[PDB]
């Protein structure tokens, strides 16, 4: 649990969610 | 004056003078000892008692023991007869070759060059290392910093620079080992000799050495850098020469101070550091500098506690540099040496007006693609690669090859890589990357680009791998 | 197309949930580091 | 005499503990035998904790300390221009004494609530991203914040350089004197800095206050106030002044260092409970006066260095909370090619358009909007295996508008040149152009109109907006240049 | 009593009294100073010495300087002649309109309404704002968390509430700027003036302004919210009105608390705040209520640190809030104003057992529809607006009518919108939305409902819109 | 404290007193527990190997005499085992003739539990290793100051051998519990706590000690002291302050991960994160010959093995890279208490590194190594004795080996 | 309440407990509700930091578990030989973001004889009482 890592993960999941919502529509 | 010891607690010794209180910074010598023990005055506690830091072990000292004020800060033998020699924090030879017969002596404590003494010439200093040169060029007379956590390559990198630069350098060199490994000063000394940079028979020595390793008490560690730096300032000012200064590792100066800090009665600042960290670093770093009189090209290794670049120490040192090479265990872990982080390394000369636009557009070109790939990394991790645009799976390609083309077999790490060391010239570098970026090798395999010198070796290696 | 739609609905909803959790984990951690770093300073200072 | 003089009881870590000095006032300047000055920060029952302004090697137990009776004040006015002075106003550029008549006190209270008026005059940087989307007005306090090496000081410098367009002009209500405060920096950086400014002929209208790495804590502490006073002389006299504090992070450290050595209580990050008050009392002295007071102003560009982008750490939180907006720089952006690294979504200008020109607004406004729109969809791009042409449109406007915000250093533009270029993509002219070429297009396009069309730009300039006419003239100028361009 | 100064350390002055020691909280005046220096007492260090916190710069003080116990806590001019004036922490004028001449003075440190003064019941306080009154009803004597900052109409909403309190309840309002940016106060000043809430010519000002600027020392930004409180308590305990208290912003109150705490050398607690975070807050929040004489209602601007809602500052604060008014930039972008978010804003009193089933059902009707539409929003844009059912097409229509019916013209913005302000009544509010839900105006067109008051206007606008 | 050959085979406390109730120590020499480490001039580069008996270690993170190599990892990842196997592997030379190849061992238990140590000295006895080992014990109930001193005490007993042209090996198990002891002793003296509550000089606490492990030049006897300090990480976090403090003193580290351990990779050595700052200078030519580039190969293998946890249209050079990587990973695996002889390691690594096993099934590899090694040990000790003796792999040995592996391999895959 | 000195907030639960104890002690049956032990804990911590006792986890003093065990040990069911009376305690603890691992919540879970966890999710979704039937226990 490093504010660095946590941030690294949030970064890649916010994109996934975006690309994934797109693919759904 | 003669004082008495009133209290001993580790490296800190309090002394009481009856008449005449030695000024702060003065060095005092403890009477009655087989070996020379110097105490640097640190504070005036009041009541004619001074608090001091020991320059060596405090074992066997006794309350009441006598101490004489030497009347001046630690002063060391400075001059050309220091070259080829090995000195102490306090200026004593430690190479068993006899006294150091210098004409003069200098106090390790001194004011930093004035603002009107500064110089602003900026000449690239080519090193032969692909990464540094391409992306974070060193500058002659500039301040360079190698940042890295434990065991990522700080010293080896300092080792290959001594080879690729110190060795041809026409001028002196001063290598100050501050709080590092004793084994290492013995490896370097004997290497200097085997390569004639140190000459034990004549006066052809081109390097003076000063050491205050990890087996020393905080006090010695809080000062060797000063001794080292003082030797170097002589060749800069009194001779006016081009000096090369190597310090490994300057973090040790700051850790030294934090180690006695509490015994100096101070409320701790953040992360345990002493409250005077930055100023303590400032009055020192400001002497390690090129002036109009002479030029210093300092290469300082900088340890990064817990691998955290925001730690007050590493963090406080960035401002003192003109170029920085940041090494990373995440890169090293992949087998990419030197483990420089291409997106966290910088140089003040990475300017089109200074290195040229071909140099500049390539560098930035290489950085964009590595950044572009960094961002995708976490995502193709989970969502995989199929959905990616051929436009984007080509940058994954090129990036992975560049990532490799940035590694290089050092000539000082064959014992490590099992590969002959390669030194690449600035144009072979710029070109090699220019072509990878240009799509001119999208056919060769990544592995062909790993641990090689010039781009031609990547092409040859492709064939060898071709089966 | 109906299965990709469904699979991507879920994936997207899992992502968001993950997002909401990491964020809350981030703030808890952020608060504890400060508190932790500050108690450490106070302890050292009080001992003097 | 223990009333007007004292004796040092103990000296260390730059803190002097004087016995006597019964009459000293809080913050008074006193003098040690050796000649060193010191400031009384702690007036205690049994002693005075004095903050030594120099090397404490020159002070010993028993040294005699005397009062000066004087509080800290500094030189001020027009003779400091083109000079390099220390935190006390002393000249350090070795060019001879500063001929200063007026002397102002470094710490004074900000102008109250009544003496001011809404920030309304544009403070132009010459940086398109800033000038069109994060507008600064005179009297405003806008922070430049970001991690190490992201482009922070460059913003300030381009800004300073840029004021020559008005400083060489006749309209004296558009001239802006610049003040650059360097705190904790190494001397080679400032030397390099003053050089770049000399080379651009901006030192004539700039003052440099410098408290560097090796200067004692207290001088690094003071520097920003003593530079503030200097800029106040202009503000108060119907003149306009710009001040750059580089950085407030290092000064906070200087202050923390004295606080802890005087043993005051430490709070989060070891900062004293009054660190917020140290900056607020500094950043409030910047303001837009009312004609009743001269209409003069003081704009401040304070720099804060964040760590790993932790804008919520302590000091970054205070200063963000004190200023009227923030220009957020980011490494990821920087390395991705966006230079200056301004994160347009998180940057802000509380003052806003109240400070943009009508010309700019005429364009700034739709740009701000397509960008915000792109930002919503951007992430899709790289996986947009089949997006509708509606959003596929915003991705295109998105990348071109973004390429228009790019900018090289040391070349600040005239508001008229910025709108001409912005108009080009905003209107759709570069939509069919290749992203890879916009940088080349602008450069050449702007070279062309700065060469051939100085009469249209003079119009835009004068008329302050894009007339229906000049609008039509630009249409042709770009549709013929573009044609030329893709031949 | 006359004491001497024994020590000055930053904003903490120690004063020694020979005969007679001031109790804790008393205000002491420093003798011989260009301006007024008030030292509040904080502790009895023993040996006839008090430890105080300065309310302004201690620059220049001298050990031995004389200090006069004013024999009481900070007292301020209270009453009508404060309305429209701007005041200091120790009740001084900072608008340069001469002396605040009232009959009564009121010590700022006051205890709170004994249990037996407590009102036993929950009543909604009406503001006349359709969103506020319909979905997030304020509570009499309650505390409201106003979220959202700039660009979103924060200051115009603060000013309409003022006006609407004067109008519908004959109650006046106070404005306490805790840690206000001098630039922003002066700008708030002239903005109220131009909209009338303040009148420099007559005696129709409906607001008294109390300021604790950011340059002021911890102790001053610490107390100014109490001073503002003092003023408001008068229009309730002396004239039994329904006063409005605005603390901008509630976070700087807490921060001022910590600074003061640290200065008094007390060990910080979790996250660096004061050990007394909860009491510092409670002793102030609790004085804000509905007593038998009247009630003070507080609109508190909240700043959430690190976007961390569980951060001790914010967490503590919600302990007292009865509702949140979330201003939203997104809503604003719909042109909708007030830009309040109908789904994010909340209220404790939205209980049928408190607002009554009708009110409660309409509200819950408005939100669901607004929620459902939110769902469809994604579909519409992608797959296009038509697999939409005779049903799915109605939820949208109405929702879109509703969204608009929730917007409204403020009388505060008449000098500007060239339009007439509307103060819709609660009854009119519930009916309005009732019918749209009902399906009574499904034939009416969207734009008929944009920026109007009562549904009747939605009807008439339709007429003029052919 | 007492020092010298009399202590061998005995269990002493932190001051020298026996605790094996086997009688007084017949000590004639004494030595100060706290002596500064020999300087620059008295030493010579580390060049003689210190064979652990563990392929993974002896091939990838070589240890030379006079070298300090750290064993670091979470609780139970196997740190002590590395040390025991090492002590046990030394019988080879100690039972031999040559006195220069002999290695006396010292095992310092700190903060540990008496029954564990008792278990430890039993196994050593059962392996006939006590004869050349001294065990300094400063356990869980011993006073903080004994636990604190224990390392310096044991060090001093090792310098006796180091200063007399003899060779010693000391295990500090572990330096974590000592730091705690130091921290306790120190706080109770009212010395202001520092980072993480430890004294501001904990780095110094360990540097001072480990600098003493060293290689003296012939001018000083050519003896040496090799140290294997142990440190316990938490949640496999090696970046931790103490962990890095000690990693920055020694000449390398062996990092053991619980993930690898559970996964079957024992020793759980993490190739990528472990290092040896001595490099091949501490390796026989036979070994250097076979494992010269293997380390960076396995590092590069772990990466791509991750980059294709999705077979991303992978070429051949990387398919070959993954095929070697897996086979080589299996060979570095090893059981406990069976330290191999250098020539034995060279034989088996050889097989892998040369590609002769690229077509065998990973699952087979362990079994093959037991079969193959059996064959060469029994039949071919002439090739083993030559590789061992020449110390290198000549051109004919290399040819006799190619012949054996390929043919045995075939018969093996019948 | 929120306005009484910390020492009174600290004290309050012990007093109420003694009153419940009269009933327990006389063959009678009482019910005590401590609302909340969260705020009592911060009141006691304010006292402890002001007395200067070493702040520990979450700045809470080392004895906050005992602040609670002593109190809740007094709820109890006596046998006939002592009256058969009883005291039942329903103490309240407020978690932040549903974090039931925090220092204070855990302390209290390790004292009582079960918990009733109410979930915010449940509450909005319309399930009230917002009880979490899998997590809660008796």
């Amino acid at each position: 649990a490093t504010l660095k890592d946590i941030t690294r993960r949030l970064k890649s999941i916010k994109n996934i969610q975006k690309i994934t919502k797109s693919m759904k529509m | 004056t003669t004082g008495r010891i009133v209290a001993v607690i580790g490296a800190v010794v309090d002394v009481q003078f009856d008449e005449g209180l030695p000024p702060i910074l003065n060095a005092l010598e403890v009477q009655g000892r087989e070996t020379r023990l110097v105490l640097e005055v640190a504070q005036h506690l009041g009541e004619s008692t001074v608090r001091t830091i020991a320059m060596d072990g405090t074992e066997g000292l006794v309350r009441g023991q006598k101490v004489l004020d030497s009347g001046a800060p630690i002063r060391i033998p400075v001059g050309p007869e220091t070259l080829g020699r090995i000195m102490n924090v306090i200026g004593e030879p430690i190479d068993e070759r006899g006294p150091i017969k210098t004409k003069q002596f200098a106090a390790i404590h001194a004011e930093a060059p004035e603002f009107v003494e500064m110089s602003v010439e900026q000449e690239i200093l080519v090193t032969g290392i692909k990464v540094v040169d391409l992306l974070a060029p060193y500058a002659k007379g500039g301040k360079i910093g190698l940042f890295g956590g434990a065991g990522v390559g700080k010293t080896v990198l300092i080792m290959e620079l001594i080879n690729n630069v110190a060795k041809a350098h026409g001028g002196y060199s001063v290598f100050a080992g501050v709080g590092e490994r004793t084994r290492e000063g013995n490896d370097l000394y004997h290497e200097m000799i085997e390569s004639g940079v140190i000459n034990l028979k004549d006066a052809t020595s081109k390097v003076a050495l000063v050491y205050g390793q990890m087996n020393e008490p905080p006090g010695a560690r809080a000062r060797v850098a000063l001794t080292g730096l003082t030797v170097a300032e002589y060749f800069r000012d009194q001779e006016g020469q081009d000096v090369l200064l190597f310090i490994d590792n300057i973090f040790r100066f700051t850790q030294a101070g934090s180690e006695v800090s509490a015994l100096l009665g101070r409320i701790p600042s953040a992360v345990g550091y002493q409250p005077t960290l930055a100023t303590d670093m400032g009055t020192m770093q400001e002497r390690i500098t090129t002036t109009k009189k002479g030029s210093i090209t300092s290469v300082q290794a900088i340890y990064v506690p817990a691998d955290d670049l925001t730690d007050p120490a590493p963090a406080t040192t960035f401002a003192h540099l003109d170029a920085t090479t940041v090494l990373s265990r995440a890169i090293a872990e992949l087998g990419i040496y030197p483990a420089v982080d291409p997106l966290d390394s910088t140089s003040r000369i990475m300017d089109p007006n200074i290195v040229g636009s071909e140099h500049y557009d390539v560098a930035r070109g290489v950085q964009k693609i590595l950044q572009d790939y960094k961002s995708l990394q976490d995502i193709i991790a989970i969502l995989g690669m199929d959905e990616l645009s051929e436009e984007d799976k080509l940058t994954v390609s090129r990036a992975r090859k560049i990532q490799r083309f940035l590694s290089q077999p050092f000539q000082v790490a064959e014992v490590f890589t099992g590969h002959l060391g390669k030194l690449v010239p600035l144009k072979e570098t710029i070109k090699g990357f220019q072509q990878i970026l240009a799509g001119e090798y999208d056919h060769l395999p990544e592995q062909a680009f790993y641990m090689v010198g010039p781009i031609e070796e990547a092409v040859a290696k492709a064939d060898k791998l071709a089966e | 197309q109906s299965a990709r739609m469904t699979a991507m609905d879920n994936a997207s909803k899992n992502a968001s949930e993950m997002i909401d959790k990491l964020t809350l984990t981030f703030n808890r951690t952020r608060q504890a580091v400060i508190t932790k770093e500050l108690i450490e300073i106070i302890s050292g200072a009080a001992a003097l | 005499d223990l009333e007007e003089t004292g004796r040092v009881l103990s000296i260390g870590d730059g803190i002097a503990r004087v016995h006597g000095l019964r009459n000293v006032q809080a913050e008074e300047m006193v003098e040690f035998s050796s000649g060193l000055k010191g400031m009384s920060l702690n007036l205690e029952p049994d002693n005075v904790g004095v903050v030594v302004f120099g090397n404490d090697k020159l002070i010993k137990e028993g040294d005699i300390v005397k009062r000066t009776g004087a509080i800290v004040d500094v030189p001020v006015g027009e003779e400091l221009l083109g000079r390099v002075v220390d935190a006390l106003g002393n000249a350090i550029d070795g060019k001879g004494p500063i001929g200063s008549k007026a002397r102002r006190r470094v710490g004074l209270k900000a102008p109250g609530i009544i003496p001011r008026i809404s920030v309304r005059e544009p403070m132009q940087t010459g940086i398109k991203a800033v000038d069109s989307l994060v507008p600064i007005g005179r009297g405003q306090r806008e922070l430049i914040i970001g991690d190490r090496q992201t482009g922070k000081t460059s913003i300030a410098i381009d800004t300073i350089i840029n004021q020559k367009r008005f400083n060489d002009g006749t309209d004296e209500k558009k001239k802006l004197y610049c003040i650059y405060v360097a705190i904790g920096q190494k001397r080679s950086t400032v030397a390099q800095l003053v050089k770049r400014l000399t080379d651009a002929d901006a030192m004539k209208y700039t003052i440099v206050v410098s408290a560097t790495a090796s200067d004692a804590a207290p001088l690094q502490y003071l520097a920003p106030y003593s530079g503030c006073s200097m800029g106040e002389y202009f503000r108060d006299n119907g003149k306009h002044a710009l001040i750059i504090y580089d950085d407030l992070s290092k000064q906070a450290v200087a202050y923390r260092q004295m606080s802890l050595l005087l043993r005051r209580p430490p709070g989060r990050e070891a900062y004293p409970g009054d660190v917020f008050y140290l900056h607020s009392r500094l950043l409030e002295r910047a303001a837009k006066m009312n004609d009743a007071f001269g209409g003069g102003s003081l704009t401040a560009l304070p720099v804060i260095e964040t760590q790993a982008g932790d804008v919520s750490a302590y000091i970054p939180t205070n200063v963000i909370s004190i200023t009227d907006g923030q220009i957020f720089l980011e490494t990821e952006l920087f390395y991705k090619g966006i230079r200056p690294a301004i994160n347009v979504g998180l940057s802000v200008s509380r003052v806003g358009s109240a400070a943009q020109t009508r010309a700019m607004k005429q364009v700034a406004g739709t740009m701000k909007l397509e960008l915000a729109q792109y930002r919503e969809v951007a992430a899709f791009a790289q996986f947009g295996s089949d997006l509708d042409a509606a959003t596929q449109q915003l991705l295109s406007r998105g990348v071109r508008l973004t390429e228009l915000l790019k900018q090289g250093q040391y070349s600040p533009m005239a508001i008229e040149e910025q709108v001409a270029v912005i108009y080009a993509g905003v209107r759709g002219y570069l939509d069919k152009l290749e992203p890879s070429k916009i940088t080349k297009f602008e450069n050449a396009f702007l070279s062309h109109v700065i060469s051939q069309h100085q009469a249209l730009l003079s119009k835009i300039r004068t008329d302050g907006k894009i007339s229906e006419e000049s609008d039509a003239k630009l249409k042709e100028i770009v549709t013929n240049f573009l044609a030329g361009f893709e031949a």
